[PDB]
């Protein structure tokens, strides 16, 4: 069978991405779909060869490459809300790469993700990446401490905190955290008393 | 056609195939009378069953309670043997109402066990309590959390809500596709 | 066609088959009725197999619990034998409902246990806690260890945050390929 | 064909083997029923083998457990036997629950005993802990020895990192070639 | 069989590279499917011989070898994110290595990997090495000493550590020690009490 | 063809053949049964056969543990025999698990027993420990011996590093050349 | 059979030498290996002669031989990374031969391995010797103390050690003892109290 | 049989030398293997005459002969590692002998050892004798206490040792008893408390 009928019966949370190195992916949405399609894939009712590629697992594997082709890179983040051409944030006050780079980089991103048309690399700001980790830290009435470094900001929460500043502070911290990913700020959730 | 457990107990045996058939692999449970159930997975799926039973540590134990460690079989029991048995039934009742709330689906309600009221001349110290709340989908899932600490509060000796500590989440995403058969 | 293990019991045979399926050779669990499971490893696989028998010490011991050791068989005991049943029985209820939480998949909790609250005066010192997490993967680790510090510290008389230490972990890679047949 | 160890327990024939097939000889173990398993090498593999089994001190003891030396069978039990009994269920949990760390796979806890909290009005002196623990291969082996001093810290009354000793190390390398038949 | 498919069912986590020296080789990816793909060569059902390199193997392999034919060397870690041609990661700052004796050192690493088609030494700064472990080292909030060597740097964290700064600081180190190694810098996390 | 020991057990059977067989002369493991072992060299073999019987003291004792003294089987035991039964299955427990280490084959731990912890009024002394161990060849010997010095220091109530006496040593060169039968 | 197949399954763990003096010579790497490969040898499945010659035995093979007809000569190791062609360290400043009698001292090695085709005696110093083993020394945060000598260093570790400063030594140690063998510098880890 | 069949399996640690007085001798290496070979020696399975030679034992049979023949005689050991021409190492500076009498020494020792062809007997220094059982003293950091004497001098290291001072120092003595011999410097290992 093709593997549009293979999976579950409905057919919208996995988004299947036609390839470039004669194989198919499979676009999952959260972990738990990931082991739905990858059981599909492993006990081998699929005949052609198949990957099932994740938007937090794909994140991570070119952060593997990144972190060594091109080290003291400051970025964010790819972003698989459309997996055919997926958006790598970039941070654009603290690289140094003009115009003549980026397309190096977007071509050779594109290498690494056969489903990928074309990788828009787009750069913003690091102080908004702050501003809105600041503004909505603040607006979720959290006690927080913030530490400013170059490459980085630390808002350290510490404090006898009770249960709903657990509960504000962790649906942000997961909702912020798939945004911008956790490369600019570290959200620090200790939790002393007196 | 290869089984992975059987002897189960109907506790047991809903609760294996609830992790299997989230994880798309269909299970069989055949019963054996007297024995009770049994799970068969087919062959290509057995491999990934066996992961998922070693990691979720199937079959699950039953429901641990603290009076079924302080049975009433004893015809003498010590006063500490029935604070025990005494604080196990409060807690199986706030859990069985907390349940019978809006939202709520299930709920595990513990509380600090004082044990030395009367063996060292202490008077009696705070009681503390920690629940755990599942909830449907779409809930103001933070304001829940303020029902309960009143509603635990009033229902001891003299708590705090600092000595509360709800932990309630959102359920997870319902499992409604069928698993599917493995072609061979 | 050779055996490794036999005469196991349910808990114990679906524990070293998801070991040796781990590695790359096929187990075939054979049952005997009465006797119990038994394990089979093909010939050329033999080899590997009492190697991971001795290196992850299989056949697996039962779970070892406090309460196991001072039961309710004895129709008499000391009050230091019911402190340790009533401790047992709250971390096996503590480590039910961690695994209740969202993301955890396996909990073991430990709890310090006070023997001679009434053998010399001494008040009641601290009780320390000790909880394991296995988690799915994805999940933002570092932060729900705080909402286990929180759950844990209002579940007991009088406890820290630095009383509690939480070491958790995500859970190994899924093992879904099937090992594959030694062809000869 | 010439024996070596009859009457062997299945915890003991599948150590004995995985020592000879480490050391390049092919053991072949041999059932017989209710009298226990039988190893049997072969003819020039036999002044190896017997040196191996002087050397490693095979067939093994059983584990020496400390709740083995103070039963349950003893209607009646001294304090000093049940605070023994008590300690030993302890650190057989603790080292059930190390096994199900992320990389362990082995752990073997120890607990210094107080005898004697009682017998002379000396408070109880300091716990003093000792974990083993082998890992897989790959491992940052230098800082997991922090995890397993921060569980193993708030797991009992009162202890230090100066009185937990953990002595953990990599396991060895794997054994998977067949070792293979004498020709003769 | 060809050994692609004497492996496991999905092949991707393996990658079959042809040698130079009448053999293939298997990389694998992590320590445990060495373990999967040893065991398929070790029971003799591949005909033709194979190893099994890792990227952590093969790195401290070649450092047997680059600690006699090249004493005093100042590296770092080869990459096999790329099997074919790694990277040898070499120290700028501490070596008195001219380009006259570099492809001598790359002709002879090429030697020792006969997958390798060419191994790319490229030279990074050391101060970057200990920057990098620093403004993360901050970044996770961490109470560190940093003691300067030549050739060295540690970063001692001792003190009573709570929880989620022992969860941290190995989240961070073991997503460090990957990349740059662990032989410029050393991180003590010693775990002492008031 | 001439018998030296019979009646022996299979511990005492392996050990003298393991003597014997390292001494170029070949003995021949002859079953009897119900009897035990029995273990005869051939004619010319047999002068240089019972000197080595007279030399090395064999057959071996049964290995004396300090348990084996004071058992089970008595119903009532001085608080003295409990002691000595206790610090007998930890200095067992102990040895089981140095042979868990890497690199050591044997070990043998012995303990300070105190007696008279209560019967003079004096506190109990120190704690004083003496572990023996057999390495593999080619390990850099003289660095092992503070790991153990680590581990056995905080497994006890109060002891230093000077009341620990760890003699370990590499083991014998491996006999793995086949006797050779006397021709005549 | 011919001994590349008496052997394990799979070969390149051993590795066969073929010798001088009418014999055949076994590379075995580690200590259990050898075991693995004198066992073959020892039961007789093998017509011909044949040794297991190991990187550890046949240092202290040639160390018994050349404290015998070579006394008061510093030097540190026989490398059998290349067992055809090992390389001797041998002290640059604590000797006083000159090339003259190194050829002859190179030619009497020689005789003493078959396997080995030529002995590369090189000359290095010693005062990165105990560079290398102090450098690394502070590196794993130790509390050491240098006690130099003629012909000698002593690093004396002493102290109430912790969990990790044990660990940390004897990893550092035997990747050090591997390398410059325990000829020049002894490391002297004692563990006292207060 | 030969006797080059009749001992073990593997033919090396028993080097077969053959005589001057119609007789073949047994070098074996260690004491173990002395009771190895002498065992095929007593049982009679062969049929001419033969002995069993150890290094450890013929120093101490010519040490009887020539303690009576050449009575004040400063030397230290025969050296066995060929033992068709070894080596009688002789005290230089405590010898009156010039070169007229050590030919007709050397002859003498070539009549008691049949299987030597000629005795090579060298003259060392007897402060290098002390200086590398002083220098080797000192590198393993144990306390010892120097009495010089003439015709000897002994180190006395006293005090309550620990447990790797008694195992550095026996590894030491032990090693340098087998070059060195026991007749000019002693070890006196005794162990008092305070």
């Amino acid at each position: 069978a093709e593997l549009d009928s293979l999976l579950g019966q409905e057919k919208e949370r996995f988004q299947v991405l036609p390839g470039r190195d004669k194989m198919l992916y499979v676009a999952a949405q959260n972990e738990r779909d990931t082991l739905w399609a990858r059981q599909v894939l492993a006990r081998g009712d699929y005949d052609k060869n198949a990957r099932v590629i994740n938007e937090n697992e794909e994140n991570k594997r070119i952060s593997i490459w990144l972190d060594t082709y091109y080290p003291q890179l400051a970025y964010y983040r790819i972003h698989f809300d459309e997996p055919r051409k997926p958006v790598f944030w970039l941070s654009r006050q603290r690289n140094t790469m003009s115009k003549k780079e980026l397309e190096v980089l977007s071509q050779k991103l594109r290498a690494l993700m056969p489903y990928a048309d074309s990788v828009n690399i787009t750069l913003m700001d690091d102080v908004t990446a702050a501003g809105q980790a600041e503004a909505g830290l603040k607006q979720q009435a959290l006690p927080y401490s913030r530490r400013n470094h170059k490459g980085g900001v630390t808002f350290v929460i510490q404090g006898a905190l009770d249960d709903v500043e657990i509960l504000r502070a962790r649906q942000f911290v997961d909702s912020y955290y798939r945004t911008w990913g956790g490369r600019y700020v570290q959200f620090a959730i200790e939790l002393k008393d007196d | 056609d290869k089984d992975l457990l059987k002897g189960l107990d109907q506790e047991q045996a809903n609760e294996v195939i609830a992790v299997l058939q989230m994880h798309n692999i269909e299970a069989n449970k055949i019963d054996s009378g007297k024995l009770g159930y049994s799970i068969t997975v087919a062959e290509p799926d057995f491999t990934a069953a066996v992961y998922w039973i070693k990691t979720y540590q199937l079959p699950p134990r039953p429901r641990v309670e603290i009076a079924q460690m302080f049975p009433a079989d004893s015809l003498v029991s010590s006063p500490r043997a029935e604070k025990a048995r005494l604080y196990s039934a409060i807690e199986q009742r706030l859990e069985q109402s907390l349940q019978t709330m809006e939202g709520v689906l299930s709920a595990r309600v513990h509380i600090s066990y004082d044990i030395d009221a009367g063996e060292n001349g202490r008077p009696p110290k705070p009681v503390h309590l920690s629940a755990l709340a599942v909830y449907e989908r779409g809930s103001p899932l933070a304001h829940q959390i303020s029902d309960i600490k009143r509603f635990l509060k009033n229902s001891f000796a003299d708590v705090d809500y600092d000595n509360i500590s709800v932990v309630l989440s959102e359920r997870s995403d319902a499992q409604l596709q069928a698993p599917g058969t493995p072609v061979k």
